């Protein structure tokens, strides 16, 4: 046998066995571990513009690739059961591109960049992402904490619609 | 040694030569001097770099300036050499224009017409930047009610919003206070009536105006909305029905008047012509059918607010009335910072994409097995 995975989830025994049995499904090479391309060949996931962000925050020991705890406690992320803090903090989590707590000036222009396209001009977006920090910055060092990101999206309840059944 | 300070703000933005505002309300020691006096420069400059100002502060020059207004005649009277201008629309870039063309205030007379809120998404900032002139120049600076001035519409279109965003809803309070105390109509120089839309049946004289009541929101039918709501006729001065005033089916209230109702007006009440705003020109101007009896245009219309919502691509006007000649200075748009509409911010707009996109991945992602195991826009 091999060692036990340790890992954190809302997820019961079942239902961690019905994930593996997608997991599987989806792991290519039956290598354990989940690359981009192999997310990439679901055809309905091309044209998503935030899959390698999602992938980037499932992927925690930053190895490039997501092994079957990552993709549980990724998952987990989306329970019925989890909390509102949580999904915010995931969402939280899709702007904070280097991961160090903080979304910063570029880093909001570049996801939005991500969404947006060219549906607006560089110059537009610019003025708008100074001026969403600029409101948002409770404490004056040009960049977006948790607590700031939550206060302004806190009453918004997207929380309540991400969610996914197992 | 202690932990190294976050890095330069805008050290990653990407776009580095746009201008960034500034970080820093404006506080009352910068604004007023010794004598409680407000200075211009320094609340202009401030504005046009997107800056805000302390909350204190927007209430006090709101309520100085109202109380100042609040005094004054609801027909104002008021001689040349004036500069008549017609709807702002929160268009404060092109404001800054209209005074570099028009000239400075410190030694030239104005005259607003009314609209300065809604549609351009400075309106607080034009508001706040007349009233400190009206503060400043009591005398030489007049602002009459649009009929954007008001609480039905500001609630309706951007500005309650505007105010939520960028200051607080004391503020739009503040600002409905204030609005009810603009002059509605002035008498210039003996020979012209200026009013934001024009006449009502209700009004046959100077009097029937100089006796309203203007201290209230305005109500939906009567000669208080007729001021601020009516348009000429769509074939004005060549009319095919003789009528006076006709339902305004394009305001939805009010009325239409016809040559024939302005030239009665004109006539009963020695009057050279009516000055009006209200209507977007693409000119900057329309000057009417002139009357036979004086061969002067009978109904001026002035509009004021350049390539009105980005898209009219129309020029912009003042009158210029000195020495007894009438001349109309036009000016183009300028530029101006982008907003997304209603003035949300980035998270709030894309936070619900955001959610949509990943959990459709994740559901995709979570439909590999079918019981086995049994383009973002502004
Ligand atoms: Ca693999
Ligand atoms: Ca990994
Ligand atoms: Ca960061
Ligand atoms: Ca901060
Ligand atoms: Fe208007
Ligand atoms: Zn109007």
């Amino acid at each position: 046998a091999s060692y036990p995975l340790e890992m954190c989830s809302h997820f019961d025994a079942d239902e961690i066995k019905r994930l593996g049995k997608r997991f599987k499904k989806l792991d290519l090479d039956n290598s354990g571990s989940l690359s981009v391309e192999e997310f990439m060949s679901l055809p309905e996931l091309q044209q998503n513009p935030l899959v390698q962000r999602v992938i980037d925050i499932f992927d925690t020991d930053g190895n490039g690739e997501v092994d079957f705890k990552e993709f549980i406690e990724g998952v987990s992320q989306f329970s019925v059961k989890g909390d509102k803090e949580q999904k915010l903090r995931f969402a939280f989590r899709i702007y904070d591109m280097d991961k160090d707590g903080y979304i910063s000036n570029g880093e909001l222009f570049q996801v939005l960049k991500m969404m947006v396209g060219n549906n607006l001009k560089d110059t537009q977006l610019q003025q708008i992402v100074d001026k969403t920090i600029i409101n948002a910055d409770k404490d004056g060092d040009g960049r977006i904490s948790f607590e700031e990101f939550c206060a302004v999206v806190g009453g918004l309840d997207i929380h309540k619609k991400m969610v996914v059944d197992v | 040694p202690p932990p190294p300070p976050p890095p330069p703000p805008g050290a990653d933005r990407v776009v580095k030569a746009v201008p960034f505002p500034p970080t820093h309300r404006l506080t009352s020691e910068e604004v007023f001097d010794l004598d409680g006096i407000p200075r211009v420069d320094v609340l202009k400059n401030h504005l046009v770099k997107e800056g805000r100002v302390d909350e204190e502060i927007a209430l006090r020059i709101i309520n100085e300036g109202a109380a100042i207004l609040r005094r004054e005649k609801t027909m104002i009277e008021v001689e040349a050499p004036i500069t008549v201008c017609g709807d702002i629309h929160g268009q404060f870039f092109d404001l800054m224009k209209l005074f570099e063309v028009g000239g400075s205030p410190a030694n030239t007379r104005y005259l607003f017409l009314g609209d300065y809120v809604d549609r351009g998404y400075f309106s607080i900032e034009c508001v706040l930047y007349l009233w400190v002139l009206k503060i400043l120049y009591p005398s030489t600076l007049f602002l009459l009610r649009g009929n954007h001035e008001c609480r039905h519409l500001t609630e309706y279109f951007t500005f309650k919003q505007e105010c939520k965003i960028k200051y607080s809803e004391r503020v739009y309070e503040a600002c409905m206070e204030a609005f009810d105390s603009l002059p509605l109509a002035a008498l210039l120089n003996q020979q012209f009536l200026c009013v934001h839309g024009g006449l009502s049946p209700e009004i046959h004289t100077l009097d029937d105006i100089r006796r309203l009541d203007r201290f209230k929101e305005p109500p939906a039918f009567g000669p208080m909305c007729d001021l601020l709501w009516s348009d000429p006729s769509e074939d004005f001065g060549n009319e095919k029905s003789q009528e006076h005033f006709s339902h305004n089916t394009v305001r939805g209230c009010s009325y239409f008047y016809n040559y024939p109702a302005v030239c009665e007006f004109l006539q009963n009440n020695n009057l050279l012509s009516i000055i009006r705003a209200h209507e977007a020109q693409d000119a900057g101007y329309r000057m009417y059918r002139k009357s036979q009896t004086t061969g002067f245009p009978s109904l001026i219309t002035i509009f004021s607010a350049p390539n009105y919502l980005d898209v009219y691509n129309n020029k912009a006007a003042v009158l210029k009335y000195e020495n007894n000649v009438m001349n109309i200075r036009q000016f183009n748009c300028s530029p101006h910072p982008y907003w997304l509409p209603n003035f949300m911010d980035v998270f709030t707009w894309s936070l619900p994409f955001v959610g949509e996109k990943v959990t459709e991945m994740l559901v995709n992602v979570l439909s590999i097995c079918s019981d086995d195991e049994l383009v973002f826009s502004v």
